[PDB]
């Protein structure tokens, strides 16, 4: 004790003396070597401070402490061995965190660079030297390759799920006993999350961290937190693939790898929970971490179970893709393996509810053991996502006092920048759907809005179930109140959630109120067809707004906008939508299919509002026209044609149909353009008296333009 | 001509004889599995095989009283919701999961005779 | 057939290796708890002549083993019991009393640590030939083979292998004339070794086998003629299920008959019955001679026994255990099959003559061994 203190003072004095005349580099830095060797055994922060100075003097490892200065005694940089790096990093862990959980500790990036240096000097664990490491990795790959059975979930909840790993008991066993890759992966994930908040994080960065977690796990460290982190890495991968890549969703083959990653994250979480359940003396902090792990696993199960996934992670194919099938003749048939679902869906729903029930139970246990613990709305949000299109609010007395708590936590923990709209948003959506379908008692449903008037800040007459009217009028006034709350949602900062409020505005105004004009006026500010220099859909993306919303949601809004325009049969705005959509390729995915659908709606609106007879212009009129008569009538028409002598709808429809015929593959706009031409320009002049007709149409369009 | 696939003779089913509760959670189980022709008590011909599963026979020997599947699903999930507000050999009501649909799936997959046989010679596909 | 399932009473250990020495079947847990049982007691228990609650081990004790390695290797004879961990080895001479045919006490056992190895050198396989009286050591990192004399532990010879050829398992000649080793790099090596330990690599067969980092149990044919090669690589169509190749000793290891395994993971334990079985077809006046081989996969509790003269397995015992099978063993007559697993649960298979057919005498099997091709004698240097 006193020996280490006196040694620290002596070492500091000598280091100061050497920096005073810049001469520690004599005798090859073996003084620094000896001092490092002795300070490896001295566990105090002053020894740590002198060790920071030693690392900056020797290998030039700059350790950024705010109260620290370089004692430069003119020493050249050396390279540290792995043999020196291991107890040094162990000392760094034990001095940085001591008895505090590094997961719960704030991430100090002071040690982070030197951590990366120690990792680089260590490198990867070399395989092909331990049967234990090879066998444990093989078992790990097997366990990830295992399908999903409900009995496995039962054994996870009872803690009977184990892989029965063996610790390699090597030199680096103590380093993973320190959880070196765990701390390094924790730093990597914290910096990854910070880059994800700045949206500069990339999925290729995670593979090294995942491999580090594998290398830590195969040491049989009995650390379920590593499983939690590996499942979290797979979870963040799955989040990136599902949100930022719709093409992986549409392609079933990439969806297979997505389901594989879902299965891997689920297996990591189940192993983590069963390892925790295998622990006997489980402390409170273990409950705190495993509660979060329960939340992650329940969220992953919600993600994997529902649309657009729909239980693909529970459908299993064998690794041997071809089945040697015995025929009844005694001959062998190679047969392709099919995906077989390995668990019934009711068991999956049970597992989800059991995870959330045990999460609520452990939340009550922790709040009994730590009453300053702050609860989460996410349990009620996930139960509402269970209630999404499944229950219909049959348990209305139990619908109350869980959405109540969800909205209460959402508003009471609402920050000043942007409140937690989503429980109240989903409450509004569920109230709309179940009032419209009549599945609920409206009285307590509107009475809970008096509680949620904390978030609403409107009058109590809005939440009084005033049933002294016709039910449609009560619903419409409820829609007025929802529109008022939507204006309240426009009033907030709305970092990325303007568009779905406008969608709900359109859903109120069209589906329910019948005011197609008001919905069109609302969506014309969102979709500017009649402009020229703007885009098609104005979701405020000049050069700044991130993708992800306008990939699919803008397509869906344009689908509903096509429905709105087809309700009133306006073709001019539809053609302007198509013209803006030709330059809006980067604003959405599947521009070709949306362009085809917009062409379909434009042609249907033009045929319905103006009227046509298509099967006549091509097969019947064109073979029966004399060539000289057609030339004479078309030339007299081209000499005769004035835009003031025809309606602007007819001439603009002809111009738009010919322009879209020049833009697209001909056939889709032969019918409309030939119909407009032969019905309004050719035959009325003929009664008074394809390439050729479309050239005359081109001449008349050049007369229009 | 190659010798045809004669049908498997009707072997009498294996029956659980004695189950004694050990100090472990899994009791010791004695089962007689007949491996002969049940009609002649001869050695089986070349085309006989006995195929069976353990835990399916466990649930069948101990719990023949399987109720309606949808009713049992609703009862178990409502039991879980009411609880919100290993018995090896006995049927664990505290276990929420029902395996019988998946047991049927496994029975169908094992009911395939495809990949389980003996081929004399190299595996050359026709 | 009678099957008796018995969960053992060892707490928090896995029963990795078993040995049936004479009338005694000996069991080995992971942490050193060793229980030895009379096979006849379990035979009567399986036929319900002995009650289940009265069944107790003959001698059950703990080996003085340190934490450095775990036990996966037990061999020896009625005089000496050679027990090996994954880094250490103990031989127990005088373990069984000769006069009473009863197990001596552990104090009466002359316990001796015969060899110990250190990390990263790992023992892969332990074999002993009764005919040669030589104990065979298979080692990884480095890949070397050590030969040791029975009851003296004298290092008779050393065979050093390639670094990329890490040995996995070895196969004992029943006649004591050869030894066949399966390696990590899909290579199979046969060695002509005599009583004096002079060895000669006679055949090298590469890209023939598929190995994984596990412990395997493979037996040769009792007539010393048919070589089973499970998880075959050569000749198998790609992306199919696993298969077992049967190679003739006298016919230069051509593939004779093929076993079509299911799509799951490959077999881990293979055991020929020591008896040669005969079914006399009374209608044709013919007698069909055949062996019975017990096979079990490496993942699930599924075990199949195979008739050499049939186009089907005899029966299929599927999902007997939730864990993997660690070791299986026939009785000396082959009318009882033992099998152990990771979940400390015993499965004993009691057979009758109508279950198996008429077993031929061992003189017949020795005469069948005499028809096999004779090797040139080893030149002593």
């Amino acid at each position: 004790a006193e020996q280490g203190i006196e040694t620290t003072e002596l070492i500091w004095s000598l280091h100061t003396l050497f920096g005073h005349f810049h001469f520690c580099d004599a005798s090859n830095g073996k003084f620094l070597d000896l001092a490092e060797k002795l300070l490896c055994q001295f566990i105090n922060n002053d020894s740590f401070l002198q060790l920071k100075q030693i690392l900056w003097c020797r290998y030039h490892y700059a350790i950024a402490s705010d109260n620290f200065s370089p004692d430069l005694h003119d020493t050249k940089a050396v390279e540290m061995e792995k043999i020196h790096s291991l107890p040094l990093g162990t000392y760094l862990i034990k001095l940085q965190y001591q008895n505090k959980n590094p997961y719960l500790s704030s991430s100090k990036t002071t040690l982070k660079q030197i951590m990366d240096n120690i990792i680089e000097k260590i490198g990867d664990p070399s395989t092909l030297d331990n049967h234990i490491i090879s066998r444990n990795s093989f078992l790990l790959n097997e366990y990830l390759s295992r399908p999903i059975t409900a009995d496995l979930l039962k054994h996870t909840f009872s803690g009977a799920t184990s892989l029965y790993l063996t610790s390699p008991n090597d030199e680096l066993q103590q380093g993973m006993t320190a959880g070196l890759f765990y701390v390094s992966s924790l730093q990597s994930l914290g910096l990854y999350k910070m880059r994800k908040k700045s949206m500069q994080a990339r999925p290729s960065e995670l593979d090294s961290i995942i491999r580090m977690l594998k290398n830590d796990i195969i040491y049989n460290t009995n650390r379920f937190e590593s499983w939690i982190l590996l499942g979290k890495c797979y979870s963040y991968i799955v989040e990136d693939d599902l949100i930022w890549t719709s093409d992986k969703i549409t392609v079933p083959e990439k969806k297979d790898v997505i389901a594989l990653t879902q299965r891997k994250a689920i297996l990591c979480y189940l192993m983590a929970i069963s390892i925790y359940y295998s622990k006997l003396d489980r402390t409170i902090d273990d409950k705190k971490i495993i509660l979060e792990a329960l939340d992650d696993l329940g969220s992953m199960l919600i993600s994997g179970y529902y649309n657009p996934m729909n239980k693909l992670c529970f459908s299993w194919k064998s690794s041997a893709e071809n089945t040697m099938r015995l025929s009844e003749t005694g001959e062998v048939v190679m047969e392709k393996t099919k995906k077989i679902t390995t668990i019934s869906d009711f068991n999956i729903e049970q597992s989800i509810f059991l995870c959330f029930n045990r999460a609520c139970s452990l939340s009550g246990d922790i709040k009994s053991q730590d009453d300053v613990f702050v609860l989460n709305w996410s349990s009620f949000y996930n139960l509402a996502k269970f209630f999404f299109k499944t229950d219909g609010g049959n348990n209305c007395k139990l619908v109350a006092k869980y959405i109540t708590q969800g909205c209460q936590i959402a508003y009471e923990s609402s920050p000043a920048k942007d409140p937690i709209i989503e429980p109240h948003y989903l409450l509004v959506n569920a109230c709309y759907k179940w009032v419209k379908r009549g599945v609920i008692g409206v009285n307590e449903a509107l009475t809970l809005l008096s509680k949620d008037n904390q978030f609403f800040q409107e009058q109590e007459e809005f939440w009084v179930n005033d049933e002294g009217l016709a039910w449609d009028y009560q619903e419409k006034f409820f829609f007025d109140k929802i529109i008022r709350l939507l204006r309240h949602l426009l009033s907030v900062d709305k970092k990325k959630w303007q568009h779905r409020p406008r969608y709900r505005i359109a859903r109120i105004l069209f589906d329910d109120l019948g005011d197609v004009n008001g919905a069109l006026e609302e969506m014309d500010s969102l979709i500017s067809a009649k402009s020229i220099n703007k885009n098609l859909v104005n979701i405020w993306k000049p050069d700044f707004e991130r993708p992800g919303k306008h990939f699919i949601y803008t397509y869906q809004y344009l689908v509903l906008y096509l429905d709105l325009l087809f309700a009133i049969k306006d073709f001019n705005t539809t053609g302007l939508v198509i013209k803006k959509l030709r330059r809006f390729g980067s604003g959405t995915v599947n521009v070709n299919e949306l362009l085809e659908r917009a062409i379909n709606v434009y042609t249907q609106s033009a045929k319905i509002k103006l009227q046509l007879q298509d099967k006549s212009y091509v097969e019947q009129i064109l073979p029966t026209l004399n060539y000289q008569e057609f030339l004479k009538i078309s030339e007299q028409l081209n000499q005769v044609f004035d835009q003031g002598k025809y309606p602007e709808e007819i001439s603009s429809g002809l111009k738009l149909a010919f322009q879209l015929k020049k833009g697209h593959s001909g056939i889709a706009f032969d019918s409309v353009c030939l119909g407009i031409y032969f019905e309004y320009l050719y035959f009325p002049l003929a009664r008074q008296d394809k390439k050729e007709v479309f050239d005359r149409v081109r001449l008349l369009v050049d007369k229009i333009t | 001509s190659p010798k045809r696939l004669v049908a498997a003779p009707t072997v009498s089913p294996p029956k659980i004889l004695q189950t004694a509760e050990t100090k472990a959670k899994e009791p010791s189980i004695l089962i007689d599995v007949p491996l002969y022709q049940a009609d002649t008590n001869d050695y089986l011909d070349e085309n006989g095989q006995v195929i069976f599963n353990l835990s399916t026979l466990i649930k069948e020997k101990y719990h023949p009283k399987s109720k309606e599947l949808a009713q049992l699903k609703d009862s178990k999930r409502n039991l879980l919701m009411q609880l919100s507000d290993n018995l090896i050999g006995k049927y664990d009501v505290e276990d929420p999961f029902i395996d019988d649909s998946e047991l049927l799936w496994e029975e169908q997959r094992a009911a395939t005779k495809d990949g389980f046989f003996v081929y004399f010679g190299p595996l050359i596909e026709k | 057939m009678r099957l008796l399932k018995y969960p053992l009473d060892i707490h928090n250990e896995q029963v990795n290796a078993l040995a049936a020495l004479g009338p005694y079947i000996i069991l080995a847990g992971s942490g050193g708890h060793v229980m030895a049982w009379r096979q006849q007691q379990l035979v009567d228990t399986a036929f319900d002549r002995v009650m289940i609650k009265d069944l107790k081990p003959e001698v059950s004790f703990q080996v003085d083993q340190d934490t450095t390695g775990d036990i996966f290797f037990i061999t020896g004879d009625l005089e000496t019991l050679y027990i090996g961990s994954e880094h250490r080895l103990w031989g127990y001479s005088g373990w069984l009393c000769r006069d009473t045919n009863n197990i001596n006490s552990v104090e009466k056992m002359n316990s001796k640590l015969l060899f110990e190895c250190k990390s990263p050198s790992t023992i892969t396989d332990v074999k002993y030939d009764i005919n040669l009286g030589i104990l065979f050591v298979l080692l990884s990192n480095e890949n070397k083979i050590l030969l040791f004399r029975h009851k003296t532990f004298d290092k008779l010879s050393e065979i050093t292998i390639d670094k990329a050829s890490k040995p996995i398992t070895g196969i004992i000649d029943p006649t004591g004339q050869t030894f066949t080793v399966m390696t990590s790099d899909r290579s199979i090596l046969v060695y002509q070794i005599n009583k004096t330990g002079t060895h000669k690599l006679i055949n090298k067969l590469t890209q023939h086998v598929q190995m994984y980092p596990l412990h395997y149990r493979i037996s040769m044919s009792p007539q010393a003629d048919i070589l089973p090669v499970i998880n075959s690589v050569k000749g198998v169509p790609n992306n199919a299920t696993s298969c077992t190749a049967l190679l003739d000793r006298n016919n230069n290891y051509k593939v004779t008959k093929t076993l079509v395994t299911p799509s799951s993971n490959g077999c881990r334990v293979l055991v020929y019955s020591p008896a040669f079985y005969e079914k006399p077809n009374l209608k044709k006046g013919t007698s069909t001679r055949y062996n019975l081989i017990a096979t079990s996969g490496s993942t699930d509790g599924t075990i199949l026994v195979w008739n050499t003269k049939r186009m089907k397995p005899l029966f299929n015992a599927l999902q007997v255990s939730s864990t993997a099978i660690n070791d299986m063993s026939w009785s000396q007559d082959g009318f009882t099959l033992f099998a152990i697993s990771n979940d400390a649960t015993l499965y004993t298979f009691a057979f009758q003559e109508k279950d198996l057919g008429v077993a031929l005498p061992q003189t017949e099997i020795k005469s069948l061994q005499e028809v096999n091709k004779k090797l040139p004698k080893l030149e002593e240097p």
